[PDB]
């Protein structure tokens, strides 16, 4: 059971960051522009079994756009992403939406204002009304703080499975290998463990 | 009168220690820590084998970011940046499927928590020997 | 194998193209990524368009044909005018021919809706280029072809829908003003023929797919067509009856009727008003008979989420609110329309109970619009009493968490500390309070009775829950200001008394934490009450002290924040002695300050002293205030005194990481009190000032010693972050004090010199990674408040920070982000307040100033970019103010054209669209400099151009050269016409900007019309 998801929006809005946070748990701080599209399998566990999204993470920068609306063909759902610290990225939400619905009439779509963790917010909550008439779900999100980071996938899962009571649930946990190699007998230990100790953990001023 | 008619794999385990934590893995290629998840770190003692594992699930997704035996062989080490973290090499974590090796770092909310974790981590290691 | 299609020397293998496309869309992993890169290169190849005819004929893969049209779409939009006439005609023919062929095969028309809607968009691109000037009979012939086939009739409704979209909804950004006006005028001329075709299908049309597509085209027409097409035909009756009964046409009709409820319409004509009433009567009738009655549980319907119910209830909400906001006055006077007015409002009441934040906000906007009109508009509120009464319950029962409430329930069901701020929730709470405040004024007895009786059902435990005590308390708090002192007196007394009973009764830390957060929200919201009732205020304050001793971090944290909040408004009632009291309450608080704060974490203790600061600043007798201040600071001054006798007896006791923490907490305590006392902090600041600057120096050496002994990695260690925190907090304390100081003499004569001596050299002479950005912030506040009094001090700041900070930030846009920001803030204030300092730079360094400003333009960091453009604007004005003197003349010869071309580059590169307004304003100010002959010497060099010829003439010659080489696809005449227009418009910003946006369109295509730049003239 797998569904095509296209993720669209202006460059720098946090699409690839949002996806990477869901794939690996990581917070990517650098801006490495997506070239055309990158496809990533993402599975969630639900009270109605596993749901899989083939996530088509697309380029927001015109000069890196690649196949553009060519990526939307046969999409079963979508996320439009803008940046609450950048008014131009919200002003472009209608253009992304147009390009998307001309290829994907009648699919479920989430509008996401990313970077709500940032103090000096430019696109205020009261400005954000574009989703009403176009029947999009809207969420304030942060890939950095993880605020509402699960909601886009939870809402879409609910609409694609047609069950509004669908919850994420605790993925099963098999008993891990009890026989393991002593890592201290593997030579590169001293080289790997010194590098790791003397590289500082990021964000030592966070609460965790 | 007839009535109107109507598995995590943690049910066989006991919770010895619970603490809120952020877990990282070291990417040797990039030489940077990358977060693997934030949530409850649990020490789970299997009631049948008395084996103690780390199990840790990300908040909201509840997805496993750590599943491994608290091996006698492993050693907690400080990290230059932090008085509230430990670093260690794990040779068999199954969070993301097949047995892989990782260099983990785990940070806590306070030095007290990190010192408690270390104390509990070594208690579980004694339990795993017997 | 797949790479074959990229080799254009051979014939395109179409079977291979189709495999590469299949692999991409249907495959996975490396194969899919490989295919993706091959297709992107195929598509970008600028001769790929010559293959599209081949792909559309021979491909067995719709997605291959989709991509052929993408390739054509890029050619049509960008290079069309360079194609010779035969190639444009030919491409026109096989798009039109492909579309018709696809419609006339029923199986293709059914299964290939993607490929047809892409062909239709591609055709509309050709219309934007060719129609109507080289295709005058397009519209008549489209009308012609419609009757040949039901499929072609329907597809032609999609073509006109797309054409309307591209010309009226999406033209503003993608065409010149002149070309949007041309295509608007062109469609307006032929709409009569288009509407009659649209109207015939609505009356006579059989096919549901054809009806739906026709009405979709009408939604688009309603954005711009004149009302006479809607009001002077039968279309309103059709939409409001027939098209509402069928569920397959109901969504789009309801969206059409929403747009109609906005059409531009005369408000002085009884018959247009009757027709506006009628379509509403008709639509509400169809909903009540065909979809659901007024009494239906829309909440449950929405939750069940069958078929399109959520969409429909959303569109209904939008229709009712749009229509009623504009036209409810039409239903308010006529007694025969009363039932229809109240039923419509009852539908919104039921919609407002739906569990869905965004819908709830949509309805709440409407409720605000209504209750605001009922507050002001005479003789109206009696109509809506029963609606308003139901709305009070809906809102009181769906109040969301205010900012101030720091306790919250997690997904394992524990009452815990709030992890983060919910801006979404905070705004929603404020929107809810605006409505509920209005409703309370409309009927203050109804609001009290609902709240009082809900409280009674928490008391006796019948409706008791965390949700229910929370929503009641938030609501009770949200209405402060709505009642008389008298009803407020009794209301609040009853609420406080009864809530204290809930706290005293209920058991367990979860229950106590909830009730306590509610007590604290309420008393926090009623300062007026607390002012007048010393005993209550005293006991609330004494109760806030009890909560500061709770085990639950949330309850404690909120106690401190409530204390601040109460004290900001009631400060006077702590500073004086009340009747029946031994001393002013301030003095009792200051005595027990160690006992009452014992169980608080440090940053909460700091909040507590800030609160004491606010009280203390209410005392205006200078004697008493300096004393109260000295009395408050006893604990931290006593710690400071003992820490400074040890710390100067040997520089090595600071190594103690415990002592670094104690020290930073003492400076943080001073930062807190200074924040609230501002200019009244001077005495306490001076008790520590010279010893504190010596600690700054001591701490600074240890930082440098650690980096040299241990390497850069030392900056990451707890020890060094602890030491750097002492430096940051000291900078912050001085920054805070100087920002608020009234006695600026003392600042320049006592504070500035020792500060600059303590910080500047230490910043300049540390390695980049050891430099604290807070130094630049501190210096910005110093320059801002006293810059004008310390010209040489500003020179000294520039020399210490300018070149070395620039070298840190000028290799890339990412590294040293805080430095980059504080840096450009420092140069803005200096260039604003103390510009003489830049005159005293050596020419090499002034050149780095100009490079730094232009570097700021090219940032996508808004904090840097806005400062960059402001500095450039302020500099140009500074220079102009000097008049005809050598430094200004040298400035213009050296830097005028660098500013013009650097502003043009960020205008036209498409990576800085956020700064368009300020860029345009800068470019305008620069061009206008030359016109108003403010530049006093030739900008050109000696043997370049006829002697005596003006800076005006050369500005245009330089700019024509610059754009010719930067944009060679433009014609000479396009560049000539653009500059001629741009220059004439150097006083009118809005027009100038329009000419720039016009240029930005023409540079993304070939063959732009030069005359487009005459749109304004
Ligand atoms: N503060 C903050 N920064 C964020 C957040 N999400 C992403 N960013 C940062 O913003 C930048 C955007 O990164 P990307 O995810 O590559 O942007 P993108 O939208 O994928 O851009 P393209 O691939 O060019 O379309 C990165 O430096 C991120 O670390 C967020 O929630 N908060
Ligand atoms: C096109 C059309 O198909 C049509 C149908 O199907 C029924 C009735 C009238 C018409 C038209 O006149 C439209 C041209
Ligand atoms: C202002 C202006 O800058 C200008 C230049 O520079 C050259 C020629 C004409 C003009 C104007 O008419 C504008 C008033
Ligand atoms: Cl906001
Ligand atoms: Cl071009
Ligand atoms: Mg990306
Ligand atoms: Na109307």
């Amino acid at each position: 059971v797998q569904f095509k998801l296209v993720l669209v929006g202006d460059g720098g809005t946090g699409k690839t960051t949002f996806v990477k946070r869901h794939l690996t748990g990581e917070f990517e701080k650098k801006y490495v522009a997506t070239l055309g599209v990158e496809v990533h399998p993402l599975v969630f566990h639900t009270n109605r079994g596993p749901i899989k999204f083939n996530v088509w993470d697309t380029a927001g920068q015109e000069k890196f756009g690649g196949l553009r609306d060519g990526y939307y063909i046969q999409a079963q759902c979508a996320i439009i992403m803008f940046d609450v610290t950048s008014r131009v990225t919200y002003k472009n939400v209608p253009n992304w939406h147009r390009d998307l619905v001309r290829v994907c009439e009648n699919i479920p779509i989430v509008l996401c204002g990313n970077k709500v963790d940032i103090k000096d917010r430019k696109v205020k909550a009261k400005s954000i009304v574009f989703h009403r008439k176009k029947n999009l779900q809207y969420y304030d999100i942060s890939a950095k703080s993880n605020y509402n980071f699960e909601k886009p996938f939870l809402w879409l899962a609910r609409k694609l499975i047609g069950d509004p009571n669908l919850e994420f649930v605790a993925m099963p946990a098999l008993a891990p290998p009890e026989v393991v190699d002593d890592p201290a007998l593997a030579a590169q230990y001293e080289h790997d463990l010194e590098v790791a100790q003397t590289t500082a953990l990021p964000d030592e001023d966070d609460d965790l | 009168f007839e009535p109107v008619v109507h598995k995590t794999m943690e049910e066989d385990e006991e919770v010895l220690y619970k603490v809120r934590a952020k877990l990282f893995r070291f990417d040797a290629d990039a030489k940077e820590w990358k977060e693997r998840g934030t949530g409850d770190c649990k020490f789970l003692k299997n009631k049948k084998t008395n084996k103690v594992r780390i199990l840790m699930r990300r908040d909201k997704t509840l997805k496993i970011c750590a599943n491994h035996i608290i091996a006698p062989e492993y050693t907690l080490k400080p990290n230059v940046g932090s008085d509230r973290s430990w670093v260690y090499a794990c040779t068999a974590d199954i969070a993301e499927g097949e047995a892989e090796a990782f260099t983990f770092a785990i940070r806590f909310g306070s030095k007290e928590n990190a010192d408690k974790f270390k104390e509990e981590f070594e208690k579980a290691q004694e339990i795993n020997k017997k | 194998s797949m790479e074959g299609i990229l080799d254009f020397s051979n014939d395109l293998d179409i079977a291979l193209l189709d495999q590469v496309v299949s692999t991409f869309y249907q495959g996975s992993g490396v194969q899919q990524k490989q295919a993706q890169e091959i297709l992107t290169k195929f598509q970008d190849n600028p001769d790929a368009w010559q293959k599209a005819d081949q792909i559309l004929q021979f491909s067995t893969n719709p997605q291959s044909k989709f991509i052929a049209l993408s390739i054509l779409d890029k050619l049509i939009t960008r290079k069309w005018k360079l194609l010779p006439n035969d190639h444009r005609i030919g491409i026109r023919n096989f798009v039109v021919g492909m579309i018709i062929s696809m419609c006339q095969d029923d199986e293709v028309f059914k299964t290939q809706k993607n490929l047809i809607n892409k062909s239709d968009l591609t055709l509309v691109q050709i219309l934007k280029q060719e129609w109507p000037q080289n295709w005058p009979e397009f519209i008549p012939e489209l009308i012609g072809s419609s009757s040949s086939s039901v499929n072609v009739c329907e597809n032609n409704m999609i073509v006109l829908k797309l054409l309307s979209e591209e010309v009226f909804d999406f033209s503003a950004e993608q065409m010149t003003q002149a070309k949007a006006l041309h295509l608007k005028n062109s469609m307006s001329k032929e709409f009569e023929q288009i509407f009659k075709l649209c109207f015939q299908v609505l009356e006579q049309g059989s096919s549901s797919s054809l009806i739906v597509a026709t009405l979709e085209s009408l939604l688009r027409y309603l954005h711009w067509i004149p009302y006479r097409y809607i009001y002077e035909t039968n279309i309103l009756e059709l939409l409001s009856t027939k098209f509402m009964t069928s569920p397959d046409t109901r969504a789009i009709t309801l969206k059409c009727l929403t747009e109609v409820s906005n059409l531009k319409i005369p408000q002085d004509n009884d018959l247009i008003k009757r027709q506006t009433v009628l379509f509403f009567q008709n639509t509400l009738q169809q909903i009540a008979t065909s979809v659901m009655p007024v009494t239906a549980d829309l909440k449950a319907t929405y939750a069940n989420a069958n078929g399109n119910d959520q969409s429909f209830l959303q569109d209904l909400a939008m229709f009712l609110t749009t229509y009623l906001a504009r036209n409810r006055a039409l239903l308010e006077s006529d007694e025969s329309l009363r039932e229809l007015l109240l039923n419509a409002h009852q539908y919104l009441i039921q919609l407002s109970k739906i569990e869905e934040r965004e819908l709830f906000k949509t309805t709440l906007d409407y409720w605000h619009n209504l209750v605001a009109d009922l507050f002001y508009e005479p003789l109206k509120k009696h109509i809506y009493e029963e609606i308003c009464s139901q709305l009070r319950l809906v809102i009181i029962e769906n109040m969301v968490r205010p900012e101030e409430v720091l306790v919250v329930e997690n997904d394992e069901g524990e009452i815990v500390r709030e992890f983060v701020k919910e801006s979404d929730t905070i705004q929603l709470y404020k929107s809810e309070r605006e409505v509920l405040v209005y409703l309370t004024h409309l009927n203050v007895i109804d609001t009290e009775e609902i709240m009082i009786s809900k409280l009674a059902r928490q008391i006796d435990g019948s409706e008791w829950s965390w949700h229910n005590i929370n929503t009641l308390s938030w609501a009770i708090g949200s209405i402060s200001g709505t009642m008389s002192e008298d009803t407020e007196k009794r209301f609040v007394v009853t609420v406080i008394k009864d809530l204290l009973g809930l706290c005293e009764q209920k058991r367990g830390k979860d229950n106590k934490a909830v009730v306590a957060s509610d007590i604290m929200y309420v008393v926090g919201q009623y300062p007026r009450f607390l002012k007048a009732h010393w005993n209550f205020l005293r006991t609330v304050i004494l109760k806030l002290f009890e909560f500061m001793h709770e085990t639950h971090e949330g309850v404690q944290d909120m106690a401190c924040d409530t204390f601040i909040k109460i004290v900001q408004k009631c400060k006077y009632h702590f500073v004086i002695q009340q009747p029946r009291e031994s001393e002013p309450f301030i003095q009792t608080i200051i005595r027990d300050i160690q006992k009452t704060t014992a169980d608080l974490q440090p940053q909460q203790v700091h909040t507590f002293y800030k609160a004491c600061g606010i009280i203390i600043s209410e005392e205006r007798s200078v004697a008493e205030r300096n004393r109260l201040l000295s009395d408050l600071m006893q604990l931290p001054n006593m710690a400071w005194d003992t820490i400074v006798e040890q710390s100067t007896a040997n520089p090595t006791l600071l190594l103690d990481s415990e002592t670094v923490k104690i020290i930073a907490n003492i400076i943080k305590t001073n930062v807190a009190v200074c924040t609230s006392m501002g200019a009244d902090f001077y005495p306490q600041l001076g008790h520590i000032y010279y010893n504190m600057l010596q600690l700054y120096r001591a701490v600074s050496s240890m930082i440098s010693a650690q980096v040299a002994a241990e390497g850069l990695i030392a900056t990451k260690t707890p020890k060094v972050r602890g030491l750097r925190t002492i430096k940051k907090e000291i900078l912050k304390l001085v920054e805070t004090y100087i920002s608020k100081a009234r006695n600026l003499d003392d600042v320049v004569k006592v504070l500035v010199e020792p500060l600059l001596n303590a910080v500047l050299e230490d910043y300049m002479n540390n390695v980049p990674d050891a430099r604290d950005a807070e130094v630049l912030n501190c210096m910005t506040t110093v320059v801002e408040k006293v810059g004008h009094m310390i010209p040489q001090g500003v020179i000294l700041i520039l020399q210490s920070v300018f070149e070395c900070t620039l070298d840190m930030i000028n290799k890339d846009f990412t590294e040293y982000p805080e430095h980059r920001v504080e840096f450009y803030k420092l140069l803005k204030v200096i260039n604003e307040k103390s510009f003489a300092a830049f005159l005293e730079l050596p020419p090499a360094a002034f050149k780095l100033f100009v490079d730094a400003i232009c570097w700021a333009f090219k940032h996508n960091n808004r904090d840097v970019e806005v400062n960059g453009l402001q500095i450039a604007l302020d500099l140009v004005k500074n220079i102009e103010r000097m008049g005809n003197v050598p430094f200004a003349n040298e400035f213009h010869k050296n830097y005028f054209f660098i500013f013009v071309s650097e502003t043009f580059f960020v205008l036209t590169d498409s990576d800085h669209k956020s700064g368009f307004s300020k860029q345009a304003l800068l470019l305008m100010k620069l061009i206008s400099l030359v016109y108003d002959n403010k530049i006093s010497v030739p900008l050109y060099q000696e043997a370049e151009v006829p002697q005596g010829t003006s800076n005006q003439v050369y500005l245009s010659q330089y700019l024509a050269n610059m754009l010719s080489n930067a944009f060679p696809h433009l014609t000479s005449e396009q560049i000539a016409s653009f500059l001629s227009a741009l220059t004439k418009q150097c006083k009118d910003l809005v027009v100038f900007k329009g000419t720039l946006r016009d240029f930005l369109v023409q540079i993304k295509e070939v063959g732009g019309d030069p005359t487009d730049y005459l749109f304004a003239e």
